[PDB]
């Protein structure tokens, strides 16, 4: 069932695994980065949304693997990049999201 | 234990958002994988609203910048709200761009957001709380798309089977910063209460800061009236003093709108679109926050580069950044004068420009790459 208590403990052992268990030499995923912003989400719904292999980005390839696939090795994410460009919305240049060498 | 779920579809993340006595998590679709956004609110509320609300975005539905539910109901304890996953909102994007917005990126802005105030409009509906806190970026390609959430206070202006409008009232209860002057009046809220909010949030964005924020009172009373005071009595020109003409002309109208009457979003939006073609601006789809993101990520790993081959700075760092990306796109960055009363023509707005080109940052050996980065 879903209970307070089962929502803390299953938030305790996220960020735990979100504060030393993400291993990667990526910039806008080390600990460093996470330390320069209060507001989480401009870094896991913002600075994320970048891809460093221009194929997944970052919330897929290093989040993913370290936060939910360890807790669940069958924890599924799709990738979003993968995704059409729907007709009402506004043009997104994929290009923002590339990070160049 | 390590695996909660919701509507027996979705599975519980990490926690993203907190929103006032309910709180946001990101979730995953167990069959496709697909990321959601989960709200939850306990049903021991003084005041429950994601029912209700689960009725209007149901409603709205088939809209641009509608948040598309995935799924309503109830889960133990929770009233359990899942919609598809939406990036940060603006006032955490103004954070980020540390509380000021460019020329540009303010009148992109608005031209979206008139199209989502009038699709509401469209639908029967006002929504009677705008602030920047209730308009989301979307994630991966929806990421230039401004999304609308919490209809919590949105209220039905007019029937459906005639168009005919709400009756005029008063006394009306009294978010006081973005209000509408006759929302402190306790008159009823109307489309031109709408759109006059978000008049006072596009203001908010340009000077990072309005005439009734930071006002001092020994009663705490006297602090919420001295609010009321400011509002009505600061003039439309001090109000966007250091602000394009089309900014008062937009607040000028507005505030001329009657109760009841249909306004001209069209006009609303030639206005703001006749000044970005003054101002040289170009349908790039560029925002502030898209611009230093890359800037910022394109900076950090040349740290790798010259490594193998070898909270205070924040304020300090943000700054050599933004300063880099305005010389990188000097055209797309044109800021508010604080010293200015006066409103600036396009010319003095487009003279920025030159002085981005001709900007130069503390980096040295960093910036020959940005150099050679052309
Ligand atoms: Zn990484």
């Amino acid at each position: 069932c879903l209970t307070r208590s089962n929502l803390k403990k299953l938030q305790e052992k996220i960020f735990d695994r979100e504060l030393n268990d993400i291993a990667c030499d990526h910039c806008l995923c080390s600990t460093e980065n996470r330390r320069d912003i209060k507001y989480s989400r401009l870094w896991f719904l913002f600075e994320l949304e970048m891809s460093e292999n221009w194929n997944e980005n970052l919330r897929l390839s290093c989040y993913n693997k370290y936060v939910y696939s360890a807790i669940d090795e069958s924890w599924k994410m799709e990738n979003i990049l993968l995704k059409e460009q729907e007709k009402h919305y506004e043009y997104f240049p994929i290009g923002q999201l590339l990070i160049p060498n | 234990a390590m695996d909660l779920r919701v509507g027996r579809k979705f599975r519980i993340g990490r926690k993203i958002g907190s929103g006032s006595f309910g709180d946001i998590y990101h979730g995953t679709n167990l069959i496709s994988g697909e990321e959601v956004a989960i709200r939850l609110e306990s049903i021991r509320s003084r005041h429950p609203q994601l029912d209700y609300e689960s009725r209007v975005y149901r409603y709205l539905s088939g809209g641009v910048g509608i948040p598309f539910i995935r799924w309503f109901g109830r889960e133990g304890e929770y009233n359990a709200m899942v919609i598809d996953l939406l990036g940060p909102s603006l006032e955490d994007l103004f954070n980020y761009c540390h509380r000021r917005f460019s020329f540009k990126t303010v009148i992109m802005l608005a031209l979206q957001m008139f199209c989502r105030i009038q699709y509401i409009h469209g639908r029967s509906f006002i929504h009677r709380d705008i602030k920047p806190d209730n308009f989301l970026m979307g994630v991966g390609r929806r990421g230039s798309t401004v999304h609308v959430i919490d209809f919590g206070l949105s209220k039905k202006y007019r029937d459906f089977n005639t168009h005919r409008h709400i009756p005029y009232r008063e006394n009306k209860s009294l978010t006081a910063r973005y209000a509408s002057v006759n929302t402190h009046l306790g008159i009823e809220q109307s489309r031109r209460d709408d759109l006059e909010s978000l008049g006072y949030v596009l203001i908010y964005f340009c000077k990072g800061s309005l005439p009734w924020q930071g006002l001092k009172a020994t009663t705490k009373k006297q602090k919420y009236d001295r609010i009321m005071e400011k509002k009505l009595n600061v003039s439309v020109e001090t109000l966007c003093s250091g602000l394009p003409l089309e900014f008062q002309e937009y607040m000028a109208y507005c505030k001329n709108l009657k109760f009841d009457e249909k306004p001209d979003y069209l006009f609303l939006a030639r206005l703001f679109k006749d000044l970005s073609i003054k101002l040289e601006y170009h349908n790039d789809h560029l925002f502030d926050w898209t611009m230093l993101r890359y800037t910022k990520a394109m900076v950090e790993k040349q740290r790798d580069l010259l490594i193998e081959k070898g909270t205070d700075n924040k304020s300090e760092t943000f700054n050599k950044i933004k300063l880099l990306a305005m010389k990188k796109f000097p055209t797309h960055f044109h800021y508010y004068k604080n010293e200015d009363k006066h409103n600036p023509s396009p010319e003095e707005i487009k003279q920025q420009t030159i002085l981005n080109n001709n900007a130069a940052s503390s980096l040295p050996e960093e910036l020959l790459n940005a150099l050679d980065k052309g």
